[PDB]
């Protein structure tokens, strides 16, 4: 449920991309949700998959 | 009946004091009737009414259920205007319940004619007024709670806790019962779990045991508990389904609320009235025919005989367009008459589903009736005027509600086909009747 | 659709037909009095917009 | 003027978005001094420099 | 002819009705064993009561077969 940083390391580049498009598909779904009116706990997961993706980026960087 | 003021933990209680008050009738066996050869108008016809045999209130909920629809078509016509004043209110709930003394009379006329109760003659009018008056006081102890209810000292509606604690009860029973029932091959209680393990002592094999496992006709099967919980589990994935409708009030920032629309918009009335058609058609098909027969319509409406089905000889439609629409007795039957068989799911599925669409429109629950109630909210959708809030809603209710009713209808289908316990239109009903009660507690 | 105002047209055209595999006819483009720039995407007459918007989510 | 440059628009839009009132779930927290808004801007009252 | 009149019914029936089942959220599945749970509570409880509903079935009618 939580994607970290230190079990990404390891793993090379293009994983990587994959799991950093899933993320990005991922908050595209959650952004029309939260337009077209959505529960709570989609709202919220907004930012966790918004820091996921940041942790994705750094890693690879 | 008045008002006072109430809580949560009280409220819970007046449910239970009101639902004791219906099981010492349901339990408490009746006196006075000495006539039990026939007793099979209909199994399924007993379940809509909450009918009884031999109980206090074998009466059934027959005036409570249809009163109500009297005051409303007199209202549709305008014939009557209804209590708007307390002292006026305080008479139709009453006056109803006056006028169900007037249909326990009509019960009665069915109760000697059909000869149930037993013959008109043997009985005398004398002695048949004793018996009929005194159910009449079982159905008022119900009919008075209805009222108390009405006015709102009963939680919901009495109605569906009365058939809460009656389809339920017979499928309790099914699971555990001490009774035993011996034919000499082995020792097994009523229950289909404690048989199993009398079955267990009864057959060292093991392979035995697995074959009456599966296979125990004349008591309940195992099989039928596992599908019967199989079937609530289903039906509860279905009633979840709903729609999210973005809802704003109409003087402030930022508020994000969802109106919803579950599946199910129709909650339980469609199977409430289709498990009554389908109970009526078989049910006045029965008693024509045996105090009049040799006419080929009737003949052609049903033919009824009674077989035996692991307990008392049911009337079947053997003959008639209800054969039909009458449900497969076995998986072998539907072989034999998929026609019957068929015939039986699209006049179900069709019945609910039509039930629904217009059950919608008469309840005043249209997209249009919606809309002007979250008008009188001060609701609004974000970026809608009311015009496109009725559109919008449109986009749904009516699909929502045909699909609901094709949701309800499937599943009622696939839960009998699977063999569960009980019959499908009971199945439908207990979710949905629990379910409503979930709703006010967690709303508490 | 709601888009940032350094998409261009042809960009715009080109990340919907990536993202949701469809034809697009045509597309116009404003920048609303709010800021974001927000675009008008016709599609092929053979693609409907109402089933696109379905598998959008919004209906 | 409907004649305008993308910067003169873009400042616009920031003063217009600027223009909301306070969301009512602010007066009521822990350490908060804020009554209303006290930036608001009319168009006839005060005319945004420019 | 008339059967494409007959089955556009039918056709944009389906059609809506699985667009509607796209539309329609789905519980989820810590959801769905909340509510599972709160459901079989429910369950155990009314089978409470009609485990005792039923087990004073046998003293009431065997009295009254009695008198
Ligand atoms: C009230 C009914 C309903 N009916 S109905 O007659 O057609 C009828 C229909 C419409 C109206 C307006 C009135 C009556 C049909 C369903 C019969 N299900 C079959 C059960 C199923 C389980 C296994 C036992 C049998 C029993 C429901 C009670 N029954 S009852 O058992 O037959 C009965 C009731 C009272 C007496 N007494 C002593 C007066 C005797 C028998 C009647
Ligand atoms: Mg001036």
């Amino acid at each position: 449920a939580k994607i970290k940083a230190r079990d990404l390391r390891g793993k090379k580049k293009e994983e990587l991309l994959k799991q950093l498009d899933d993320l990005k598909v991922e908050l595209s779904q959650l952004r029309v949700a939260k337009v077209t009116g959505g529960a709570a706990s989609k709202l919220s997961k907004i930012r966790v998959v918004r820091k996921s993706i940041a942790r994705v980026l750094t890693v690879i960087n | 009946k008045p008002e006072r003021k109430i809580q949560f933990k009280e409220k819970v209680l007046w449910t239970a004091i009101t639902l004791f008050i219906f099981l010492v009738c349901c339990q408490i066996p009746l006196f006075g009737i000495m006539s039990s050869d026939s007793a099979d108008p209909f199994y399924w016809m007993r379940v809509i009414l909450a009918s009884n045999r031999g109980t206090l209130m074998e009466l059934g909920i027959s005036p409570i259920v249809t009163s109500g629809l009297i005051m409303q078509l007199l209202a549709g016509a305008k014939i009557i205007e209804v209590g708007d004043t307390p002292k006026d209110r305080a008479l139709f709930n009453g006056a109803q319940k006056l006028f169900g003394m007037i249909i326990t009379i009509g019960q009665s006329i069915v109760y000697v004619m059909t000869g149930m109760y037993g013959d008109p003659s043997e009985m005398g009018a004398g002695i048949c007024l004793l018996i009929t008056i005194q159910l009449f006081v079982a159905g008022l102890i119900v009919l008075l709670l209805d009222e108390l209810l009405q006015k709102g000292y009963g939680l919901g509606s009495g109605i569906s806790l009365f058939i809460a604690t009656n389809i339920c009860e017979t499928i309790v029973w099914k699971a555990f019962s001490p009774t035993t029932v011996n034919t000499g091959r082995g020792m097994e209680f009523e229950g289909a779990i404690i048989a199993l393990f009398h079955l267990l002592a009864t057959r060292t094999d093991k392979v035995r045991a697995l074959r009456e496992a599966f296979y125990r006709q004349n008591l309940p099967n195992l099989m039928n508990l596992i599908a019967t919980i199989f079937v609530f589990a289903v039906v509860i994935y279905f009633q979840g389904f709903r729609v999210d409708l973005p809802i704003k009030s109409a003087r402030y920032r930022g508020q994000y609320n969802t109106y919803p629309i579950k599946l199910f918009y129709t909650s339980n009335i469609p199977i409430i009235l289709q498990s009554a058609l389908v109970s009526n058609l078989y049910v006045i098909s029965q008693m024509l025919s045996a105090r009049f027969s040799g006419n080929l319509l009737v003949s052609l409406l049903g033919t009824w005989s009674d077989t035996s089905s692991g307990g008392p000889a049911r009337a079947y439609p053997v003959g008639g367009l209800c054969h039909y629409l009458s449900p497969p007795e076995s998986f072998g039957s539907v072989l034999e008459d998929p026609v019957h068989a068929v015939v039986y799911i699209v006049f179900m599925l069709g019945s609910c589903a039509f039930f629904s669409k217009t059950w919608i429109e008469v309840s005043g629950s249209s997209a249009k009736d919606v809309a002007k109630q979250l008008k009188e909210q001060q609701m609004v959708m974000r970026g809608h005027r009311e015009t496109s809030m009725v559109h919008e809603l449109n986009r749904y209710i009516p699909t929502a509600a045909a699909f609901g009713g094709l949701c309800i209808g499937a599943l009622s289908v696939l839960a009998d086909f699977l063999g569960a316990i009980g019959s499908g239109t009971g199945i439908l009903l207990a979710v949905t009747i629990i379910y409503q009660y979930f709703e006010i507690f967690v709303k508490e | 659709f709601i888009v940032d105002v350094k998409a261009n047209k042809h960009q715009i055209k080109q990340a919907v037909k990536k993202l949701y595999d469809i034809d697009v006819a045509k597309v116009n483009t404003l920048i609303r009095p709010d800021g974001e720039k927000k675009a008008y995407v016709r599609l092929a007459p053979d693609y409907d917009a109402l089933d696109v918007a379905n598998k959008i989510g919004i209906i | 003027s409907s004649h305008k440059t993308f910067r003169i628009k873009r400042f616009l839009a920031k003063k217009q978005k600027q223009n909301r009132p306070i969301p009512q779930w602010i007066w009521m927290k822990t350490g908060n001094k804020i009554r209303y808004n006290s930036k608001r801007r009319h168009w006839r009252r005060t005319k945004l420099g420019l | 002819d008339q059967v494409m009149q007959f089955v556009e019914p039918s056709r944009q029936f389906v059609k809506d009705s699985i667009r509607l089942v796209k539309r329609c959220t789905k519980p989820d599945r810590k959801e769905f064993q909340k509510i599972a749970m709160a459901t079989a509570i429910g369950f155990a409880i009314m089978g409470f009561i009609g485990f005792f509903v039923k087990l004073i079935h046998i003293p009431i009618n065997n009295i009254i077969v009695g008198g």
